[PDB]
RNA sequence: CUGCCGAUAAGGUCUUCAAAA
RNA sequence: GGUGCAUGGUUGUCGUCAGCUCGUGUCGUGAGAUGUUGGGUUAAGUCCCGCAACGAGCGCAACCCUUAUCGUUAGUUACA
RNA sequence: GGCGAAGGCGAAAACUUAGGCCAUUACUGACGCUUAGGCUUGAAAGUGUGGGGAGCAAAUAGGAUUAGAUACCCUAGUAGUCCACACCGUAAACGAUAGAUACUAGCUGUCGGGGCGAUCCCCUCGGUAGUGAAGUUAACACAUUAAGUAUCUCGCCUGG
RNA sequence: AUUGGGCGUAAAGCAAGCGCAGGCGGAUUGAAAAGUCUGGUGUUAAAGGCAGCUGCUUAACAGUUGUAUGCAUUGGAAAC
């Protein structure tokens, strides 16, 4: 049967919100509010080689903060900071001149165990040609010795261009979804085939968070540093 | 010698079963037949077959084998498997013989491994354990112990197994011949003689003939682990032993009536 | 070096309360072409792990093959069901004149030179069940003798 | 505790594959 | 604009019913069986026993919110 | 449970009559097994002639039920079911397993003859059943009364 | 399906019996020698068959030498 969304359920408990902003009135809280899934589609749509697993947005009364958090965080960055001007352009006619921004680089810890990249992983895979029972198996392989716990990975769509659309999953552990306090990440994407479109979900289980608490704590970004910068 | 003729015959190791229960492939240790009507052995018989298994387990028992004793069986066989596991560390299973306990030993070895390490959680303790969380820690210890209580010591498959009753132990003994492993046992004329390999004539329904031959093997075990023998090279005082409570000993098997046509007709 | 051959992938199925469950079954023959060879029949929802869990089993049963001068001593007829292989014993030149599911074995075991003929069914796991057979009943030159008291195959 | 209780147009998907990692 | 009978995504339904499977092992030439069926207890494949089965995953349950009593912090724009 | 080769045989008696089991220091001395063709028997229904007919009931009439009911239900009801003599020669006529011969674990019943002598129970020789391993089978299953290891002879089968 | 198949549930054991001709058939001794085995001789036309060689540029082909099968007669063997 139908699911509710894993990353929507466990929002406001034990999960914070990628937007924290307060609007002034009901017309600039719609402005404010697709402006900044531009923002986000940009960085995911192109500049996918970098690996950006999450971006989040901060927001004051005239003062855009953005916290960009990638594995490969070079492409961005560019040669001698060459691509990273262009990307401040971009946002900036995005959200306006009148204000002022603070785009942050982040570099991640932990980059396997994220459901944003591995599906990213998994769709250029797909879209590669390459054989879905290998790719998926090698991404799997690779995430679990990563040190996390249970994957599980639906990947429905026309399979192998086939006329008649089917679906694989392959679950390997304890993957509680009923469960609240365990920390679940979700992430699906379209793998664009020539034969059609392919709808890749991965979860994700990264342990149990017995600490109660909105989060407001990081989440795989901390065992390795966690700096470089771009900021004022 | 090992044990005197006499005593044999005084403790009932010549009297099998009744003639009506009998495997026929079991002829060569049933001497020709006469009016008793418990099927006797033969006393040559049983020395000649208890001396060549104490030979073989001693030898596994001085080059440092592993074996394994399985009687699930009458209360008795069990407060008697448990008495000589407090004489001689060696791996029993006095409760239900666990399907593939030798065959699928993996995951079995991950069930003894795991009561190992709860066993010496509890033992260095917490005060997050609290009531209702130690009871339940405590409750499991007490049924993986129950059921591998014997077993955890042993690392590896066993090389040696010894069953009181084959046909009780078919499971048992299924397992030790499809992974080719000795097997020891006291046939009681109703077993077939194939699956066993050092057959031992002798009873297996009297609480007395089974206790003297039981402690027989494990007095070849202690000899070859070096402590001091029990009921083997013993004088007439020493071996003497008691009926159990609960004219002569009745080895009589009836309850027949229990045994209806399967539920037939239409 | 124990090669394998697939000789059977068959598409087997089950039905439930609405559906049907699918699973995968191959039949691979495991032999080092020196005196060891084994069959491994296994099921599973994928190739790959069927494959896996069949070569396993094969491998867990190896049985051993005695040759004389490349080929069967004796003729044998191996029967197993209503599936009966007949083996024959061929000079050194012939080839394997064998052709499927028991050619698979023979070449797998070692064995050169052999007539073979399937007298009965064509279902793979029979005709290999009926070669295993007729290959395992084989009498060599040398246990006779010892039986029979003669002079180690002489006259 | 035995009333009564009849029918259901034709042809059709769906397993691609283990070579292997 | 056509094709939800090419699809992705989302949803209704059996049904918040208590189910659906896998790994290893065993039986069967084989589809397959075992576990998951027996006896008790529940809303529950919830649990305990028995048991050629031993374990595991998803579901079930709990962790989440709210209402029902009380303690503590705070006393205005409530109370007074 | 018994008998007969099969169909079949169950109130009592008389007469005639068939086969069978057990023990044989008796006798003949291979005279034995199978059987194309041939002959005999062969459930029930059906036929021909003459009797018989209580009950029951194909066909038939009516009342119900039913969309319809030439059927299931009910009330009547002829042939028939019965006997004697003549035919018909078919049945799931089945153990769905032709007959004969020798061998191959065992256990539990039951029937008959013989040996002992209260029964009951023990042994021997046979008939009829259940369970059961090697063995056979595609599986179910057969398993000393074989569908097992073999021989002889007859009948029969060759896709729907 | 002589070599080389089957008839309980897939095609196939006649409904059963009395049975002539036919097929098969206990043990031992003697003779004969119809089957059976073996030796000698005759014949089974030539081409073709298989082996070797030669000749055509090698081959296809042609020639060349070898190569059985059965029947009859005669001389022995005596296990069935
Ligand atoms: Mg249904
Ligand atoms: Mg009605
Ligand atoms: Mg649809
Ligand atoms: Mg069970
Ligand atoms: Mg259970
Ligand atoms: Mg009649
Ligand atoms: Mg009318
Ligand atoms: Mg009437
Ligand atoms: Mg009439
Ligand atoms: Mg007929
Ligand atoms: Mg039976
Ligand atoms: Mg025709
Ligand atoms: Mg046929
Ligand atoms: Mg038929
Ligand atoms: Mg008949
Ligand atoms: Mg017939
Ligand atoms: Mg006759
Ligand atoms: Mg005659
Ligand atoms: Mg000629
Ligand atoms: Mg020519």
């Amino acid at each position: 049967g139908q699911k509710v969304n894993s990353n929507g359920l466990r929002f406001g408990i034990n999960k914070n919100w990628i937007s924290r902003w307060t609007a002034n009135s009901h017309a600039q809280t719609a402005k404010w509010l697709i402006e900044d899934e531009k923002i986000r589609n940009l960085f995911f749509v192109n500049y996918r080689n970098a690996q950006v697993s999450n971006v989040e947005i901060e927001r004051t009364q005239a003062t855009v903060d953005v916290f960009v958090y990638a594995a490969q965080p070079a492409f961005l960055i560019g040669s001698e900071n060459k691509n990273i001007q262009k990307i401040t352009k971009q946002i900036k006619q995005i959200i306006g001149r009148t204000t002022n921004l603070d785009l942050t680089i982040n570099e991640i810890g932990s980059p396997m165990l994220s459901a944003r990249i591995i599906a990213r992983d998994l769709a250029n895979a797909i879209e590669a040609r390459v054989p879905l029972r290998t790719a998926m198996r090698q991404s799997l392989i690779k995430v679990l010795k990563a040190g996390a716990n249970g994957i599980k990975v639906l990947v429905s769509g026309r399979l192998n261009g086939a006329e008649i659309a089917r679906d694989k999953m392959y679950i390997e552990g304890n993957m509680p979804l009923s469960t609240l306090r365990a920390d679940i990440d979700y992430a699906l994407e379209k793998a664009q085939t020539t034969y059609g479109v392919i709808g890749v979900k991965v979860w994700i289980n990264r342990g149990m968070i017995y600490t109660k608490g909105l989060n407001r704590t990081p989440a795989h970004i901390l065992h390795p540093q966690k700096k470089q910068p771009n900021r004022q | 010698e090992l044990v005197s003729l006499a005593k044999l015959g005084e403790m009932r190791t010549h009297v099998g079963m009744v003639k009506r229960y009998w495997n026929p492939k079991m002829g060569f240790f049933i001497e020709p037949e006469r009016k008793h009507n418990n099927d006797h052995f033969v006393l040559e018989l049983q020395r000649q077959s208890l001396q060549t298994a104490y030979n073989y387990v001693k030898e596994v028992a001085q080059n440092n084998g592993q074996i394994l004793f399985v009687g699930t069986k009458n209360d008795y066989v069990k407060k008697l498997v448990n008495n000589i596991a407090k004489r001689v560390d060696v791996a029993f299973i006095t409760q239900r013989w666990l399907g593939g306990t030798l065959t699928n030993f993996k995951t079995l070895s991950i069930s003894i491994n795991k009561l190992n390490k709860l066993v010496e959680k509890q033992a260095e303790n917490a005060a997050d354990l609290t009531k209702k969380e130690n009871l339940m820690l405590s409750r499991e210890i007490e049924r993986l112990e129950k059921f591998f209580g014997g077993v955890k010591s042993l690392k590896r498959l066993p090389n040696l197994l010894i069953v009181d009753d084959p046909v009780y132990e078919k499971n048992a003994v299924a397992e030790a011949n499809i992974l080719r492993i000795p097997v020891v046992a006291l046939c009681n004329t109703n077993t077939n003689p194939e699956l066993v390999d050092f057959i031992i004539p002798a009873n297996n329904h009297q609480p007395q003939s089974t206790c003297l031959l039981m402690n027989l093997l494990a007095d070849a075990v202690a000899e070859a682990k070096a402590m001091p023998t029990m009921f083997a090279y013993k004088p007439d005082e020493e071996i003497q032993i008691e009926i159990p409570q609960k004219k002569q000993i009745t080895s009589q098997r009836l309850n027949i009536t229990r045994n209806p046509e399967v539920l037939t007709r239409e | 070096e124990f090669e394998e051959r697939i000789v059977k992938l068959k598409r087997i199925s089950k039905t439930t309360k609405g559906g049907r469950n699918m699973r995968f079954s191959v039949l691979v023959v495991v032999g080092n072409r020196k005196g060891k060879i084994g069959y491994g029949i296994a099921k599973a929802l994928e190739v790959p792990n069927a494959i896996k869990k069949a070569i396993k089993a094969a491998h867990n049963s190896l049985h051993t093959i005695e040759i004389h001068k490349g080929s069967i001593y004796h003729e044998v007829i191996g029967r197993s069901g209503a599936s009966r292989v007949l083996l024959k014993p061929a000079p050194q030149g012939t080839g394997i004149i064998a052709g499927g599911a028991i050619r698979a074995i023979i070449e797998l075991a070692g064995y050169s030179d052999i007539y073979t003929k399937n007298l009965g069914r064509n279902t793979p796991i029979n005709m290999i069940h009926a070669t295993m057979d007729g290959i395992l009943k084989q009498l060599s030159p040398r246990r006779v003798a010892i039986l029979r008291n003669k002079n180690l195959n002489e006259l």
